[PDB]
């Protein structure tokens, strides 16, 4: 539930005179994404309280170890990168799931293997349906090839070449032959006046 | 009629849309620096952002539900049933297809037996008669026609 | 000649005689490979399915 | 950042198969534009033998840097502007799966606890493990087992040493009827 989701509070935003640097983050803070337990909690229970104790961001943070959501980049004014991510030492850290702003709006970065298999499950899932439905019709005999049963024929008009010479005189169908042709000249002939 | 490759066209397009975008967001996932995967992509891409707009993010596998799991046997599980039905439907059809088939060839024992001529014919499959074989003039054929 | 004719023919015959079985029994026998269950990622398990269903098609094909 | 170039060339590959996937349906519907009525059945069948090669081989191709790809995640760089593609970057970040799809998964977890219902605390999974051990044993077994069996006359190429001797002999008897030699 708390991947693909859309979510957005316009009016917010446009009551900021637009995100810059800080209250972007206060737009992360409006998010269901925001963690209580996040450093960016704890900093603003220390702005709440000691206030004047704060250092930019990083500078906070990165002394500050356990969930964050750095901007480790942004696309003003539309997109707005938010990595989070978990410190552990001045060096150390955990790169954590995206979150971003796609203008006004918030979605979670998607993982590669879960929708490209999603795709291969979709198309695999096609390739189901696929056979299923051409299961059990193709009427095979072995004198008389892959037959269709149909409710009537035209419509349009192995190494078994083996056959007498002349044949004639003989008989070989010719099931059918030139009944399509009647109709067939006949509308090719009614639009000959029209020509 | 037709309605099958009718339905079926549009089940082939539309997977072949659902991975058509993945060549397309991989082709720009490798194109980030090679030449050889921005290419490949359609135009109407490529007219609208230049390439490598994916970059790489270190987070978790994640993790996946216990459900999943269940899916794994539940859908196995249905497709041998369908493989038992499947291979058990083929030989009731088949069984019939022979039926069809010993009527036949013994028939044509019958009038070999008599001492006819026999020769096939075009794609019609049929083995058919010389029934003038004592002969006068001109050569005479004639198919066996199944009568069901 | 009249020899390799039919000679030939023969190897027609058995070509696709062995070709028809061979794949019978290769279909069925890689049915077991995608028989493993457990372990698999639940997408993985999804193109198996008609993997089966395509091997066995493969097999009734071979039969005709 | 070395797994990354992991990525690049496991994905080098699996952009490959796609290509190669995508490039099956092309030639697919290809065949099937062709046709005015239905097109005839073993080329069908042929062309779902392709289909199978293909997803296999892509599956295959997951590997241990499906993994990896677990690991990944998407998001649009600094070089992307959002500006129109947004609606179908989003599309590109749908990693939602087809909705009759979903259902039908419904429709599968529904009658699976309904299994549960009928029988409640009657777990298999782990016997079902063993019993997969069983299909491993069996598929050794199956393999093994067809060896066993017989597979596949030089006399008949020797029949060409007759026909050989015979025609010296129709030389011969040429040379009679030209001479009377014998």
């Amino acid at each position: 539930d708390l991947t693909s989701i859309q979510w957005r509070m316009p009016e917010w935003v446009q009551s900021m005179g637009g995100l810059r640097t800080e209250n972007v983050l206060e737009y992360f803070s409006q998010s269901p994404f925001y963690s209580h337990k996040s450093n960016n909690e704890m900093l603003k229970m220390q702005s709440q309280f000691n206030a004047l104790d704060l250092g930019d961001l990083n500078s906070q943070l990165k002394r500050l170890t356990g969930i964050q959501f750095v901007i480790i980049h942004e696309r003003p004014p539309f997109l707005w990168v938010i990595q989070k991510q978990n410190r552990l030492n001045e060096n150390e850290v955990k790169p954590l799931t995206v979150y971003f702003v796609c203008n006004e709006n918030i979605y979670m970065a998607p993982n590669a293997y879960t929708l490209l298999a999603t795709r291969m499950l979709n198309a695999t899932y096609c390739f189901q349906k696929a056979l299923t439905k051409i299961e059990k019709f193709p009427q095979y005999n072995p004198q008389e090839g892959y037959t269709y049963p149909k409710l009537s024929n035209d419509n349009l008009e192995e190494n078994k070449n083996q056959s007498i010479e002349n044949a004639d005189y003989s008989f070989s169908p010719e099931d059918f032959s030139v009944v399509r042709a009647f109709m067939q000249s006949l509308h090719s002939s009614k639009e000959a006046p029209d020509v | 009629s037709q309605a099958y490759k009718k339905e079926l066209i549009e089940q082939i397009m539309i997977a072949q849309t659902e991975c058509s975008l993945a060549l397309d967001m991989t082709s720009l996932l490798l194109s980030k620096f090679k030449e050889n995967s921005i290419e490949t992509i359609s135009p109407f891409l490529k007219s609208t952002v230049p390439p490598s707009s994916l970059q790489f993010s270190r987070s978790q596998p994640p993790e996946s539900k216990e459900s999943d799991a269940t899916l794994a046997k539940c859908w196995k599980e249905k497709s041998l049933t369908s493989s038992c039905k499947f291979l058990f439907e083929a030989k009731e059809r088949l069984t019939s297809v022979v039926e069809t088939e010993h009527e036949y060839y013994t028939e044509l024992v019958k009038v070999k037996e008599a001492s006819w001529p026999l020769f096939n014919s075009q794609g019609s499959n049929h083995l058919s008669v010389q029934y003038s074989c004592l002969g006068g003039i001109s050569l005479g054929l004639g198919l066996i026609r199944m009568k069901p | 000649s009249f020899q390799r004719q039919l000679v030939q023919r023969t190897n027609t015959l058995n070509s696709s005689i062995d070709n028809a079985t061979l794949t019978i029994l290769s279909r069925f026998q890689d049915i077991l490979d995608i028989a493993i269950n457990e372990g698999k990622d639940k997408y993985t398990v999804a193109p198996e399915v008609y993997q089966i269903e395509c091997h066995t098609v493969s097999m009734v094909r071979a039969v005709e | 950042d070395i797994s990354t170039e992991k990525t690049v060339e496991s994905l080098e590959a699996i952009r490959h198969r796609i290509a190669q996937i995508v490039q099956s349906l092309t030639h697919f519907l290809a065949i099937l534009h062709q046709s005015e009525s239905l097109s005839p059945w073993p080329t069908i069948h042929k062309n779902f033998n392709i289909l199978l090669s293909q997803i296999h081989s892509l599956s295959n191709n997951l590997a241990a840097h499906s993994h990896t790809l677990q690991t990944t995640s998407i998001y649009p760089s600094l070089e992307f502007p959002v500006k129109e593609q947004e609606p179908l970057l989003t599309t590109l970040l749908r990693t939602k799966a087809l909705p009759e799809v979903e259902e039908w998964e419904a429709n599968t977890l529904q009658e699976y606890e309904a299994s549960i219902s009928s029988q409640p605390k009657k777990k298999e999974a782990n016997d079902a493990y063993q019993k997969d051990q069983l299909w491993d044993q069996a598929r050794i077994i199956f393999m093994e087992e067809r060896e066993n069996y017989s597979w596949f006359r030089q006399l008949e190429i020797d029949r060409a040493t007759e026909e050989q001797n015979a025609n010296q002999m129709l030389t011969d008897i040429l040379s009679f009827m030209k001479s009377g030699k014998r």
